[PDB]
């Protein structure tokens, strides 16, 4: 599965995005502190890109929040020039995430090293992880 | 005991120590690894008397964190004579213990 077995998710109303910012402690901390009112559900785990990255998987209603807003937030919460990934669940979302990254390039001095890939796998208890990169809202 | 640093003022006047080694744990309360290194540094503080151990919340005192160029937690920084001698990034207690032993 590309979807966690525990997450609240309705295929007929909701969408998914899987986010790596270098530590799921940071990724979860940030979305739950700023956007908790606007997302459906949120689960920490390990994502594989089509070597596992620590990720947060976000279930959301497009009529409540768009992917653009979720990605604009993502590029504000951590340093993506430096571990940094966006895992798309559709081909339409893949090209939109790439578009957003391009738009964010000048603001980060064109050094964004964020990887954009289709989602290959997702786990929760798949039972680095040594440190969390700095997570906070940049201005 | 490990003394928490609350402002840049406390931090500076902790570096002004002399030959005694100064260890600072730069931490985040949300960060799992950073949180779990705490009890380990507490034990090293108990074992190494001649060293003064401190902790600093990077969200609380962002100015010191940015100035010491800490971009990950935990980051244990080691000071002698008010100047950096070495640092260990990430939650490896055995690595941290070595840096203490090697520096006093």
């Amino acid at each position: 599965s590309l979807i966690s077995k525990t997450i609240k998710y309705d295929p007929a109303k909701d969408k998914l995005i899987t986010l790596a910012s270098g530590s799921f402690w940071g990724t979860e901390h940030m979305y739950r502190k700023y956007l908790n009112d606007r997302i459906v559900d949120s689960k920490v785990g390990y994502a594989n890109g089509e070597d596992f990255a620590e990720v947060l998987q976000v279930s959301y209603n497009p009529k409540v929040i768009t992917l653009r807003e979720l990605t604009d937030f993502f590029f504000r919460i951590h340093d993506p020039t430096t571990r940094s990934g966006l895992f798309a669940h559709s081909d339409a979302d893949l090209k939109e995430l790439a578009k957003i990254k391009e738009e964010w390039q000048p603001k980060w001095g064109n050094k964004i090293a964020t990887v954009i890939e289709p989602i290959k796998n997702f786990y929760d208890a798949e039972e680095q992880g040594y440190a969390c990169p700095t997570h906070y809202l940049r201005e | 005991m490990v003394t928490q640093l609350k402002s840049a003022s406390e931090y500076d006047s902790a570096l002004a120590s002399g030959d005694k080694l100064v260890v600072v744990d730069f931490f985040a309360t949300w960060c799992g690894p950073s949180k779990m290194i705490a009890p380990m540094i507490e034990k090293f503080a108990e074992q190494y008397s001649d060293a003064a151990f401190y902790k600093l919340d990077v969200d609380e005192v962002s100015d010191v964190a940015q100035k010491a160029e800490v971009s990950s937690m935990p980051t244990l920084i080691f000071y002698k004579g008010g100047k950096e001698v070495t640092r260990v990034v990430g939650a490896n207690p055995a690595a941290i213990k070595q840096a203490i032993a090697s520096n006093v």
